[PDB]
């Protein structure tokens, strides 16, 4: 019963990082960690600005 | 003794009810993985460097 | 028209950044970073709509 | 190969010039679309039972 | 060994990729569950009785 | 071999003139490039699998 | 075409050094090591376009 379930365990992880594959085999996973490490501080940045703008 | 072997029948009985509850509770999370990956994989091929998609 | 759609989501990112800063005057601070998060998110989406524009 | 495989590429050339000749582009431009949205529905399906799941 | 252990070997080689190929994630997880608690039951039983005897 | 192998040579010259004069280079050429991108997918598909193994 | 794709791709060359040196100050070394990679990739296709094109 549970060799079912763990072998299925694999299963679904395996079918989720199959998937998510795709992303990185396309050429657009170095631009959203661009974005990210651009905006990192942008967000703190933005509280920043809001709390200065009282 | 009677008593003394009804209480570890008691608590054994009380870890396994509480083992497969966990155990259901995290086979519906990776039910909802699967339909999160039917979509992902039947709507992936969308970046312009590939169209495995028809 | 989709010029148009630019405008309109300029308009309303406007619009949650202006409500951003009311949560941020009264809201809670979660709900204040969620709506920091989703005009972040809209601001991008602009800008891409931007680039697109040109 | 020659005797079969090249058949097969002949018929397959004459069926699908027929093909590709017998497509407008607008016509079929205006049908590439409607297609494109139909595994969206599920995908907000299976988000929706996720979040339900979860919550 | 060889002439008959990788005979069997082949043979179940094309049965269980046969098996396996013959498998969706989704149904047959479906049917993961139902199994699980049949043991369950007879675990019910069992205390009952230890606890009657016990009492 | 010859009472055999040249009646293979001549009804096999006779069929291969036939599949080559029946060959218009346009439309096999258009036709020559639709199945170039077909190991291709499966290509694509086992990058993937690489990939989601070592991840 | 194919002259209008080289050109495209010299353009997209400029962008991606121009954000291989926008890493170089502010992203990390990895990144902008594996952004100098791909920008070597695809001058290299480049060149090879401008070979083809003559």
């Amino acid at each position: 019963a549970m060799s079912a379930f763990e072998r299925m365990e694999e299963k679904v992880l395996m079918q989720e990082s199959r998937a998510q594959a795709l992303g990185e085999l396309a050429g657009a996973d170095l631009e959203t960690q661009f974005a990210q490490l651009e905006g990192g501080s942008d967000v703190d940045d933005e509280l920043a600005a809001l709390k200065a703008q009282m | 003794t009677q008593s003394t072997q009804v209480e570890t029948l008691k608590r054994n009985l009380i870890q396994l009810e509480s083992k497969i509850s966990e155990a259901k509770t995290k086979k519906e999370m990776l039910k909802a993985r699967i339909t999160t990956a039917k979509a992902q994989e039947q709507l992936q091929g969308m970046v312009r460097g590939m169209n495995t998609s028809s | 028209r989709s010029e148009k759609q630019y405008n309109d989501a300029q308009n309303e990112i406007n619009k949650w950044q202006r409500n951003a800063q009311l949560a941020l005057q009264k809201g809670d601070e979660n709900l204040a970073r969620q709506a920091l998060e989703r005009k972040k998110t809209y601001t991008d989406t602009s800008a891409a709509l931007k680039a697109s524009l040109d | 190969m020659g005797l079969f495989d090249r058949i097969k590429r002949v018929v397959s050339s004459n069926l699908n010039d027929l093909v590709n000749k017998a497509e407008d582009p607008e016509k079929m431009l205006e049908q590439a679309i409607l297609e494109m949205q139909e595994d969206l529905v599920q995908l907000r399906q299976g988000v929706a039972q996720a979040i339900a799941a979860q919550k």
